[PDB]
């Protein structure tokens, strides 16, 4: 195989890394949360070799001055020209002090910023945030939206519209771990308490004048069993699966993974089910290309499983390391992996998905 | 009349703390002889017999078709009256169609019982008090001799009665009585054999169905050293010397319309100590009696003297339902002849009452008896809890009804055949029956459960674009596990059975004996009489604010089941969040809150008129609620057994739920009362509340505190490294609680609860939160990972930081764990009060030789972070350590620069100045 690694400043110490996956104007931009703030990379084609045909290129570093622990870009990030080239980010983020923040730059110099703490916000620590883009009939930017999960027993949905900001707030029957808009139909969302229950979510439900947020499957009692998945099986993450949002995987702290589909005839069961060898801390990552593959990590020895639903895998773990891992994500054509450890970032080129 | 209580106990949890079930068998080879019907026969108790000896300890036993059991249901004080496990005995037939083939005696640090086939057969048993004690499978002895002493072929028993290890006595139907010796290899027999039948008067009208005139009743047995009571057919009272196998004495008493009355099974007398009661109904007027007899027992003959007449009964049995005496036991107070207390046990069908009459005589031919009474009914609580599941508060739908079978807490196996009847989807039994006893797992048994239910319940999309209907899904749901629990209860409405009652002599309590489901009597409390809303009764039963009570109580009731759902979420809310806000203005904003249900204002203003009423509400309410606090004493504990912890487990979550009732109650009144005409209420004309406010809220924290704690029996035995402490051994939830809190002249249970709910009541005294007091310690063993959600709800207090700390670690979830190490510190070192966690920070404290401000703590964190194994947080802190001394200590500077070379170890290099500029 072939890795490149590029280092991150000594001083640096990172805790998310994330891909620009969700616009394509920006794909290739690569943002690392770290105690200071987030630093922008550029991913691209040298000649190389045609092994690991991508390389990173450092754009620039947005201090913010305190701890960036989760990172997610917009759809609204765009790049220009002036001929001295522009890029205009929006990034969601959670920071020290439990707050949940919206920033938007200019490339390093941050031009605007809204922040959402205190006892408005959540009451605990921070564990989840994801964003999206909302768009009227008319095709203006209506709203951009930011969900969280908290320790708290709290979803906060955050509405920022063109009249201004819209608070909401949720109870959940144990801690968030999780949160994700659904693909292709940002009405919808899926939420992740750490008890094992998993929340299928219509936000738009109320507005001017009667019904739940929709559906809860859960992990926990649908363990295999066949090898008893522990005492405390935490869920991890929960992720949909799809263009169209078709799909939800869910992964537990043990390992044990399981994938439902979402279309036609009535269901009875979990489609699939599975487990890892080993713990994923950080829970999954789904291809974006393939839909029976996604990533797992052994972060505390630095190892990374691939693994198929259709049982197509058969224990595939390109990846090796002899340090922690940190965090990881897939680059948009499926054949690139980004990892970034305690001091470094590898990007990994695996040949079987080129 | 007084009332009483019972204290229900769950097979299940039982088969908790008791972690193996073992099972024997018997020679067998000459022993005499579809699914609702599998299932109902399933489980029963044909009899319960429970026994206990002078000299240590106690077990029970419970009867089944073709099959016997017994466990061990003991509270005493030794090394090992703790670790327990179940015993399965299995027979070639069952123990007899009728009451027979029960009999338990000892002789030294052993048990021996005598047990009848439903045939012919005996059976001699003798039991290791070790063999009870150890996980061990194995035995090494002979444990047990089947024989036949006498041709029971001839004549069938319809009685047995043990006197001794060697010897017990049998008696027939034709009257006569066998005694047998056994010994190992041997045999030896006895007998007062009678057969008892003028034959133109039996020629006709003599069908009848078969009897003998010399055939005993019930055989009694007490020793002053070897004497037996037994009263015949005859309806004479036989009294029987073991040396002389002969009738010492007779007592002729005559009653023609008596013998018309035949009860089967059913312990026609019992006694004391050295004298005897037995009692008679005089069929239907049920008026039945105490005869207790004094054997005053001279040289030359055992004399007897029977000295009471006849005691009257209660009168709810009506409506042509049988009354029917089960078993009595009779029980005096050893201190002094002042009072007598008996305790009698009625049934009719599956439904049962229960109740003691206490004599208190000296020299009154007349009768004082106080009389106790108490009430077993069926509320169901089901059909309306059940349409409402949209809050996430409780979301989905499952999850809940789930939490409603474990919130009952009563009902064991009866789930298990109902679990695996409904996924069958028409098979059979025989097979499916095998399955059922294979899985025994209790954790994975409620993912059996869901997976089977999904399994069953079609989803029904739809049809408007690839959407499915929950609106469906609703019904199917709610009316499913309806359908399911409804079967539940109905496999304890077949299930619920009474039969016996034993008295025991070492632990002085009143014991009682249901079909599979072991139970307790106890004296109602405070909170109990308050909540049956005895208001009438309480009038029938300086005098004010009683009233406001039970209509209050009326108050809470008429709130609905979201609203209460609501409600919890948002103290839920106020554990962790309230005290950031000005304390005293968010009184209203519940009221504010309250508005939402119906609380029609017409209520409101019917209830404004009381309090504008009201003489001195305050000044009354604080003081006559204050004075409800419990007496305990020593608060020292002996090492403990299961069912303490267990029972008062479910006893616990009963009077915990009725405390949450009450005190929500209590709130929501105070606050539906000071809600409009502000302005007056600030006029300071009534005393004011907030102060006792604040209070009642931290007694609130707490209890609901406990009642989310009875509901996580996490355990685990993966290194297994294991007195009280093997008592934190065992699986159950809630124990190590009882055990952190476990006599004068008072049963052992009621003041080791009592201690409990003082150490609860006890506020600013304690000075500390029994919150965090349990975590900290419970911490240390187990439940690891319930302590997750539990310090997510505790308190903000310095303990509860650390812990906050130490928990957000074992998760290895770092960041918020290290946010919790940062943002605060230590003032708490060298206290001690704190356990076992305290020490390590002391004995690092005093390495240094003194008592330095803060740079040890962060020492103490570096190599906390080194047993983390995660070694970047470490070369952030014990920079920290190394930075913020105060104290320029020689040897300790040394020190921490040394742990700071190590954690640089982990992660250090060449350049220079890249490690001074990286933290958080």
């Amino acid at each position: 195989l072939s890795s490149n690694q590029y280092q991150l400043p000594l001083n640096v110490r990172p805790y998310t890394t994330t891909w620009c996956s969700q616009s394509p104007s920006c794909s290739n931009l690569l943002a690392i949360g770290h105690d200071t703030g987030i630093t922008i990379y550029c991913a691209s084609e040298e000649q190389t070799p045609g092994s690991t045909g991508l390389t990173l290129q450092e754009l620039f570093t947005i201090q913010t001055g305190l701890p960036t622990l989760h990172l997610s870009f917009s759809s609204s990030c765009s790049y220009s020209e002036n001929l001295s080239p522009v890029y205009s980010l929006f990034l969601a983020c959670v920071c020290q002090d439990n707050t949940v923040r919206l920033i938007i730059t200019k490339n390093e110099t941050i031009i605007t910023q809204h922040v959402l703490g205190g006892k408005s916000g959540h009451h605990n620590f921070v564990n989840d945030i994801d964003i999206a883009d909302v768009y009227s009939a008319d095709n203006r930017l209506a709203e951009q939206v930011i969900a969280s999960v908290g320790d708290d027993c709290t979803l906060i949905i955050w509405r920022l519209t063109d009249e201004g900001p819209i608070l909401a707030g949720y109870p959940l029957s144990s801690p968030g771990i999780s949160v994700q808009f659904r693909p292709s139909n940002p009405n919808q969302l899926i939420v992740g308490e750490r008890n094992g229950n998993i929340r299928i979510f219509d936000w738009t439900l109320n507005l001017s004048a009667k019904n739940p947020w929709l559906l809860t499957l859960n992990t926990l009692p649908l363990v295999n069993t066949c090898h008893s998945s522990g005492i405390a099986s935490s869920l991890a993450n929960v992720r949909w699966i799809g263009s169209d949002g078709s799909g939800i995987l869910a992964m537990c702290k043990s390992g044990a993974w399981l994938r439902w589909n979402l279309f036609g005839p009535k269901n009875l069961l979990p489609n699939v089910q599975g487990i890892s060898l080993f713990p994923s801390l950080l829970g999954a990552c789904p291809h974006p290309r393939y839909m029976d593959y996604f990533a797992t990590a052994h972060s505390q020895h630095g190892l990374i499983q691939l693994i198929n639903t259709y049982e197509k895998d058969s224990n595939s773990i390109p990846i090796q390391l002899g340090m922690p891992i940190v965090d990881f994500c897939w680059h948009q054509d499926g054949s690139h992996l980004a990892i970034a450890t305690e001091g470094s970032v590898l990007l990994t080129r695996l040949m079987g998905f080129t | 009349m007084n009332e009483l209580k019972h204290a229900v106990v769950p097979i299940d949890l039982q088969s908790f703390c008791l972690e193996g079930t073992l099972a024997l068998w018997v020679p067998a080879l000459e022993n005499d002889s579809l699914f609702k019907k599998e299932c109902v026969a399933y489980d029963a108790g044909v009899y319960t017999s429970n026994k206990s000896k002078g000299s240590q300890t106690l077990r029970w036993s419970i009867f089944q078709n073709r099959t016997l059991t017994i466990f061990d249901v003991s509270l005493n004080s030794k090394k090992e009256p703790l670790s327990k496990f179940n015993v399965k005995i299995h027979f070639p037939s069952n123990v007899m169609k009728d009451g027979v083939a029960f009999s338990f005696s000892e002789h030294s640090d052993t048990t021996i019982i005598y047990a009848i086939t439903h045939a012919r057969v005996l059976y001699y048993i003798r039991l290791s008090k070790t063999w009870f004690q150890l996980p061990d499978a194995r035995l090494d002895d002979d444990w047990c001799l089947c024989y036949r002493p006498i041709s029971f072929l001839n004549q069938k028993p319809d009685l047995m009665a043990a006197i001794s290890t060697s010897e017990i006595c049998v008696s027939f139907f034709n009257g006569g009585l066998t005694k047998i010796i056994l010994n190992p290899k041997d045999a030896s027999h006895y007998e007062q054999h009678i057969d008892d039948s003028k034959k133109y008067l039996s020629l006709q009208a003599f069908k009848a169905d078969y009897r003998s005139p010399n055939t005993i009743i019930s055989m009694i047995f007490l020793s002053t050293y070897n004497v037996l009571v037994m009263l015949s057919l005859d309806y004479k009272l036989k009294v029987l010397d073991l040396s002389t196998n002969q009738c010492v004495e007779t007592i002729e008493l005559s009653q023609t319309i008596l013998p018309l009355q035949s009860f089967p099974y059913l312990t026609s007398d019992h006694t004391t100590n050295s004298f005897i009661a037995l009692y008679y109904p005089d069929n239907s007027h049920g008026s039945f009696s105490i005869y207790k007899l004094n054997a005053n027992a001279h040289s030359f003959k055992l004399n007897v003297v029977i000295e009471k007449g006849i005691i009257p009964p209660s009168l709810p049995d009506d409506e042509f339902i049988p009354w029917m005496l089960s078993d009595f036991q009779l029980i005096s107070s050893e201190g002094s002849q002042s009072k007598f207390l008996l305790i009698i046990a009625w049934k009719s069908n599956l439904n049962t009452v229960i109740q003691k009459c206490n004599l208190s005589l000296d020299q009154d031919e007349s009768f004082s008896c106080v009389w106790s009474h108490s009430l077993d009914s069926f509320s169901l609580i089901e059909k309306t809890f059940f349409d409402v599941p949209t809050n996430m508060s409780s979301g989905d739908i499952s999850e809940i009804w789930l939490q409603h079978i474990f919130a009952h807490n009563t009902s064991i196996e009866s789930i298990q055949v109902a679990l695996l009847s409904f996924q069958n989807s028409s098979s059979q039994v025989s097979k499916n029956k095998l399955d059922k006893f294979g899985a025994l797992t209790i954790s994975e048994l409620k993912n059996a459960v869901l997976s089977s239910i999904v399994s069953t319940i079609q989803i029904e999309p739809n049809s408007d674009l690839t959407g499915y209907d929950y609106y469906e899904y609703k019904r199917l749901l709610y009316n499913e596990w309806e359908r399911f629990a409804k079967l539940v209860a109905y496999l304890d409405h077949f299930g619920d059975e009474i039969l016996s009652i034993n008295f025991d002599p070492s632990n002085a309590v009143t014991y009682i004996n249901y079909a599979n489901k072991v139970a307790f009597i106890r004296d109602p409390y405070l909170i109990e009489s308050f909540d049956e809303e005895p208001l009438t009764k309480l009038i029938s039963s300086l005098i004010e604010g009683y009233q406001i009570l039970d209509l209050g109580r009326s108050l809470h009731s008429c709130m609905s089941f979201s609203t209460l759902s609501e409600i919890r979420y948002s103290l839920r809310e106020l554990v962790q969040d309230l005290p950031s806000y000005s304390l005293f203005d968010t009184l209203w904003v519940f009221y504010d809150k309250h508005i939402y249900p119906n609380v029609d204002p017409d209520y409101i203003s019917t209830l404004i008129d009381t309090l504008v009423s009201l003489e001195n509400p305050m000044r009354d309410i604080d003081s006559l609620i204050q004075r409800l606090r419990s007496f305990d004493i020593y608060n020292h504990s002996a090492q403990s057994p299961s069912l303490f912890l267990c029972a008062s487990v479910a006893r616990v979550l009963d009077s915990i739920l009725k405390k949450f009732q009450v005190s929500i109650e209590g709130f929501i009144f105070l606050l539906s009362l000071i809600t409009s005409q502000q302005d007056y209420e600030l006029q300071s004309k009534f005393a004011g509340c907030d102060k006792l406010f604040l209070s009642l809220l931290e007694d609130w924290r707490l209890v609901s505190f406990l009642l989310e704690n009875s509901a996580l029996l996490l355990e685990k035995f993966e290194e297994e490294d294991v007195n009280t402490m093997e008592a934190l051994a065992s699986v159950n939830t809630a124990l190590q609680f009882f055990s952190a809190l476990n006599e004068s002249q008072i049963s052992p249970l009621h003041a080791t609860v009592i201690s409990s709910l003082s150490a609860i009541f006890i506020r600013d005294d304690t000075e500390n939160d029994l919150v965090t007091e349990l975590v900290e310690k419970l911490f240390l063993f187990k439940q690891y990972n319930a302590c997750m959600q539990l310090i997510g709800w505790l308190n903000s207090d310095p303990i509860a930081v650390y812990l906050k700390a130490l928990i957000y670690l074992k998760s290895k979830e770092a960041v918020k764990a290290v946010r919790c190490f940062k943002t605060t510190s230590l003032v708490l070192y060298s206290h001690t009060s704190q356990f076992a966690v305290l020490r390590e920070f002391q004995e690092i404290a005093e390495k240094y030789h003194h008592q330095n401000l803060l740079s040890c703590y962060y020492l103490h964190l570096s190599k906390k972070l080194f047993e983390e194994s995660a070694y970047i947080d470490a070369l952030e802190f014990s920079l920290l350590a190394d930075a913020s001394k105060e104290t320029d200590d020689e040897d300790l500077s040394i020190a921490i620069t040394h742990e700071t070379l190590k954690t640089a170890c982990a992660a250090g290099k060449f350049d220079a100045a890249h490690v001074a500029l990286m933290v958080l």
